[PDB]
RNA sequence: CGGUCCGGCCGGGAACUCAAAGGAGACUGCCAGUGAUAAACUGGAGGAAGGUGGGGAUGACGUCAAGUCAUCAUGGCCCUUACGACCAGGGCUACACACGUGCUACAAUGGCGCAUACAAAGAGAAGCGACCUCGCGAGAGCAAGCGGACCUCAUAAAGUGCGUCGUAGUCCGGAUUGGAGUCUGCAACUCGACUCCAUGAAGUCGGAAUCGCUAGUAAUCGUGGAUCAGAAUGCCACGGUG
């Protein structure tokens, strides 16, 4: 079989963190792991007025950047299942498992 | 043995794979003349190889994707002079005389708030 | 807005998955239907009984903090100035002013 | 060349020259010569007159003269003595399917007068 | 403009011209269907159609079959 | 211009015939960008005038550009340019084409 | 490199392009002249980038009792079987005119027809909706894939190649109007979008006056999104040629 974990939040250095305690506990325990790779970021983008009334061309520049994240590996060894699905990982990460 | 040189434009990105003895040109599996429609845009890639003498000389496998007729042009144009300076080494003196090897990075002003182009205005009154 | 304008926006929606949720979904099939009923299948004439403010297109997307109907998000539910207060404050997570 | 439709088409190209009959556009052109047979780049000249007859019977399905001006008109006089409101529009010179009446109804009202 | 599956008429006005039919003539019906397409089997009532303000009587033609109840009452009155 | 005194751009040569001041010339007649079209009118321009109206192509252009006199060579260019639109020909190339054959015979 | 049903499609390859986490790199650093030996300017080399590289965010004290009690917050006042509240329809879209702001035009640098090449950036689950089938078409039916670098919107348009029209109120331009239809929605009359047939106004480059912009800018070409059941010539972004 095979797992996948996808790995999305909001910050960047806030992402690869998560990322990297994963992946480190998968290489300790003898899993097979082709790395993370790097997906292209769905960035939002939100050009609203700042004003509630006249004097249209004054307005706020915003974005949402949401990055992604996704860790393959090989094999479920059950050492390595039974680690990383109760991990205490950061509360800006959601996590996305596929089994 | 290989010679790679990567150029690129605005949004385009073209790979250059150099074989020596040929004067063949092979772009996305078509020829020069069944790729570029424009008559400036196959000689636009032939201006590297003015200085430094091609005829039957070089194979060129080139690909690229993305931007339009010169954008893709700009890229070949690019990708050619850093291979031949993979190439040769000396040859660097002559490509700086002749500007090709710096990458226009002149890229597209952003749409402004406030007006509907780059720097152009709605239209204005005086009083 | 209003308070009263608002009360009515809540009962639309009250309305909105009462009536037309499953119902009218059923209505609108039928009547769609080519292959049975391609002539007597009245469901248009049962469709005029029915209350009208059940209706999606009559319900109006407002800001769920003040009710501005104007200057809508569906990314937050909120109206265009009230996305600052929260964003100038740090309540909504990962919004900031932006550079391109 | 004349056609039940009497008014002379011009002596140029086939579907420019049946462009000229009230009634009959470039499509409508296009039908005739691909039901008749001729193509639509032939001349006026060597167009013989059993290709010109051959175009009178394939034209004579639809009434396309004088006589379709009044079918367009008596339309109207549909309208306007029902006492509609869409009959109330044609009579003063009004826009009838919605353009605004504002600003920028000069084709409608005539030319501009205070 | 509609759709051919189906004219559009209100349920109330539907029931309008049943007992009309039937009971014979009477004093010209007061309605607000003004998005009502006009079937045959109306030919020869008043129904009075509201313009706003007021009720305006239309006596129905024969010609008037296909065509709405709005487009026989103006909603402005111009000067 | 008050403080900023900067130069002039220069402009990558002609293609075909490498000629500097021939890319100035064809960048004129271009408009909405439009430099595929553009050359194509002035190269069968020129084919007319070469074939039929004087060999040495491009000294038969400049014969027609010294009658008409980097700005005076600007101005030269344009006033051939903007005087081919109003004529009575029937394309773009063979109304410039009539123009440098009047511009080298100075009338 | 093997495999050919000529599709990265399948074994595989991790090179490269792309994707994004970190870092190097440009600092008048080096040389020459000018300048009071200064700041600096000018010229040249190196370099992907050189004189604040390109763009953005970043906008002092104050000025106009400039704009906002109709985003909201707030002192007071006023009404309260009514200045409140419910619903139907109408109005906000009217029409003798005026002003400002836009789009499409007046065309052979084009129009139309056939063949055909190259984008970047986003949106999608009460959603995007392929393929197949049907209709001239707007679409409809059948019905996968996809919470998504997988699938869909989605074939980008200008451009290129040929043919045609030959300078005219025209195969220019499409206004207006009639007829026949499509989709959305309780419901398209007042007042929707779009398609099909037909009609083919004004207009042949615009007075005084007045506006934008110093480079990937102006000009022009289409694409996407927010708002939205539906309703963009506006606004916001994105690239193409230049
Ligand atoms: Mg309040
Ligand atoms: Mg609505
Ligand atoms: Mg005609
Ligand atoms: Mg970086
Ligand atoms: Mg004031
Ligand atoms: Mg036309
Ligand atoms: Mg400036």
């Amino acid at each position: 079989q095979r797992i996948r974990i996808r790995l999305k939040a909001f910050d960047h250095r806030l992402i690869d963190q998560a990322t990297a305690e994963i992946v480190e506990t998968a290489k300790r325990t003898g899993a097979q792991v082709r790395g993370p790779i790097p997906l292209p970021t769905r960035k939002e983008r939100f050009t609203v007025l700042i004003s509630p009334h006249v004097n249209k061309d004054a307005r706020d520049q915003y974005e949402i950047r949401t990055h992604l994240r996704l860790v393959d590996i090989v094999e479920p060894t059950e050492k390595t299942v039974d680690a990383l699905m109760r991990l205490d990982l950061a509360a800006g990460v959601d996590v996305q498992i596929s089994l | 043995n290989q010679y790679y040189g990567t150029g690129r434009r605005k949004s385009s990105a073209a790979r250059v794979f150099i074989k020596p003895g040929n004067g063949k040109i092979v772009i996305n599996q078509r020829s020069l003349e069944q790729y570029f429609g424009r008559e400036t845009a196959r000689m636009v890639v032939r201006q590297p190889l003015e200085l430094v003498d091609m005829v039957e000389k070089l194979d060129l496998y080139i690909t690229v994707k993305g931007g339009g007729i010169s954008g893709q042009a700009g890229a070949i144009r690019h990708g050619i002079t850093r291979a031949l300076m993979e190439y040769d080494e000396s040859l660097r003196s002559e490509l700086r005389k002749a500007g090709f090897v710096t990458r226009d990075a002149r890229q597209v002003e952003r749409k402004k708030v406030g007006l509907r182009k780059a720097r152009r205005r709605p239209q204005f009154s005086k009083r | 807005a209003k308070q009263s304008m608002k009360a009515r926006e809540v009962k639309r929606v009250a309305l909105a998955d009462k009536y037309f949720a499953k119902r009218a979904e059923l209505k609108a099939i039928i009547s769609d239907v080519n292959a049975s009923d391609e002539d007597r299948w009245n469901a248009v004439l049962k469709l005029q009984t029915l209350p009208r403010d059940s209706s999606p297109s009559r319900q109006r997307n407002r800001c769920r903090q003040t009710g501005r109907p104007h200057g809508f998000l569906r990314k937050f539910g909120l109206s265009r100035i009230k996305v600052r207060e929260a964003a100038m404050r740090g309540e909504i997570p990962g919004l900031k002013k932006a550079s391109w | 060349a004349r056609i039940a439709g009497i008014n002379i088409p011009d002596h140029k190209h086939a579907v420019i020259a049946l462009t000229s009959i009230y009634g009959v556009g470039k499509t409508r052109s296009k039908a005739i010569l691909a039901a008749a047979g001729i193509a639509e780049d032939v001349k006026i000249s060597e167009l013989s007159e059993g290709q010109i007859d051959t175009l009178r019977d394939e034209v004579a399905k639809f009434v396309v003269e004088g006589d379709l001006r009044r079918e367009i008109s008596m339309s109207i006089k549909r309208l306007m003595d029902l006492g509609c409101y869409r009959g109330l529009r044609h009579r003063r010179g009004l826009p009838v399917r919605g353009q605004r009446t504002k600003t920028n109804a000069r084709t409608r009202k005539g030319p501009r007068k205070p | 403009r509609s759709l051919k599956k189906g004219p559009f008429i209100d349920l109330h006005l539907l029931k309008k011209v049943e007992k009309a039919v039937e009971s014979g003539d009477k004093k010209p019906l007061r309605t607000w269907s003004r998005r009502s397409t006009i079937f045959p089997n109306m030919i020869g009532l008043t129904i009075a159609v509201h313009n706003g303000r007021q009720h305006v009587p239309v006596f129905v033609t024969d010609e008037m079959v296909g065509h709405k109840l709005g487009e026989f009452a103006p909603t402005r009155t111009y000067r | 211009p008050r403080r900023r005194v900067i130069g002039q751009r220069k402009i990558l040569p002609d293609p075909k015939f490498g000629s500097e001041l021939l890319a100035k010339f064809v960048n004129i007649l271009m408009v909405d960008g439009k430099k595929s079209t553009a050359e194509s009118i002035v190269y069968s321009a020129l084919e007319t005038l070469a074939q039929r109206s004087g060999k040495s192509e491009l000294e038969a252009f400049e014969v027609a550009l010294e009658n008409v006199r980097v700005r005076r060579n600007a101005l030269a260019m344009r006033w051939i340019v903007e005087a081919a639109r109003k004529r009575g020909d029937k394309s773009m190339a063979l109304r410039l084409a009539n123009e440098l054959s009047d511009a080298a015979e100075n009338k």
